[PDB]
């Protein structure tokens, strides 16, 4: 239950 | 009521150019 | 329950 | 029960 | 019941 | 029950 | 339940 | 129930 | 009532250009 | 009442230009 | 009552142009 | 009433040119 | 009353040009 | 209500340009 | 339950 | 009431430009 | 697409000897 | 695509010899 | 894409002898 | 993309003689 | 992307003899 | 990307002679 | 980026002889 | 990035003769 | 496989 | 595996 | 494995 | 292993 | 292993 | 490994 | 190992 | 171990 932003995930990446 | 207005995000995720480049 | 934003995800990723 | 955002997802992720 | 978003997915992906 | 967005989905993908 | 968007699909996804 | 969109599908992809 | 009017979202997955090109 | 008016939504999944190119 | 006027959406799902190009 | 006027949609699954071109 | 006037959708699924061009 | 009118996202998820580019 | 900034998650980091 | 109006967040992961550039 | 060909020409368009 | 060709010409355009 | 290919011309444009 | 090729001309777009 | 190759060009554009 | 390419030339792009 | 590559050019651009 | 490269040239961009 | 040993492939273009 | 070995292929262009 | 052992291929181009 | 031993490239172009 | 031994690649632009 | 013994690459360019 | 023994490698431009 | 030994590399530019 958030605004305007994450919340709750787990994992989060870019890569190269 | 929780939030309000105009709010605004942007998430980027940009693995920009790679490689050989002869501009 | 959210507002313009993820919530309750798990993984998140681009990949190059 | 989100607005103008993703929620309850699990995996998201582009790939090259 | 979500707003102009995604919610209740599970997976997406783009791929190349 | 959405407007203007997907919802109860379960995949999406794109592929190449 | 939904206007001007999907809902209640499971699997969407191009192909080459 | 739904308008201008798709609703209740199940599965959806072109293929090449 | 949820949410309000003029909501806007864009989301983008761009795997660009990728491979040898000689413009 | 859920939802306003003039409401936008884009979602693109754009893998590219791939390939040999010799413009 | 659920949503109102002038809602657009646009999905995009585009691998676009792939192999050999000698434009 | 659930929507309003004026909605639109456009889903595009494109898989564009493959193969050789030599235009 | 559900959906209101001057409603537009498009929906492409659009494998294009496939194979070996020479034009 | 939840949230109100006007509100914005905008998530990138961008692998730009790789390989060799000869412009 | 946040706002406008990330929460509960675990896992976050670009790379390259 | 959780959050007020007019919020804004910007997150970016950039692995900028890699490898060799000749502009 | 496979061409998956070996020991001849395959998919040429134009050979040519103009003289 | 796979192009999987050994020991012939393969994808070829124009060959030619303008003289 | 894989151009898998050994001992001959392939994905060759315009090979030209012009004079 | 895998240009494995070996032993000979792969992706080749313009091999000319002018003169 | 592999140019995994050897003991031949690869991935050459404009190879020419112009005079 | 990986030009893991020995003994010939590889990802040129103008080789040429203008005389 | 792995331009692991001996005895031979490599990732050139413009080789030229002008004159 | 490796530039694992030994006795040939590798990376270059303009290698010329202009005369 | 896709090709076997001493195969050959000569081609002659004259003017 | 793809081609053998011995294989020759020679191209001639003549003006 | 892709290709075999003494391979050659001569190209000749000639005004 | 993509190619083997005693190989031979030559390339003439002659105006 | 990607290449053999005694490999010859001999190019010859002439004006 | 990825290239042999006795390797040449021999280039001339001429005007 | 990436290279072998006794490598040649002669580039010769002229005008 | 990147490259063996009597390795060789001439290049000569010419006007």
């Amino acid at each position: 239950q958030c605004c305007t932003s994450i919340c709750s995930l787990y994992q989060l990446e870019n890569y190269c | 009521h929780l939030c309000g207005s105009h709010l605004v995000e942007a998430l980027y995720l940009v693995c920009g150019e790679r490689g050989f480049f002869y501009t």
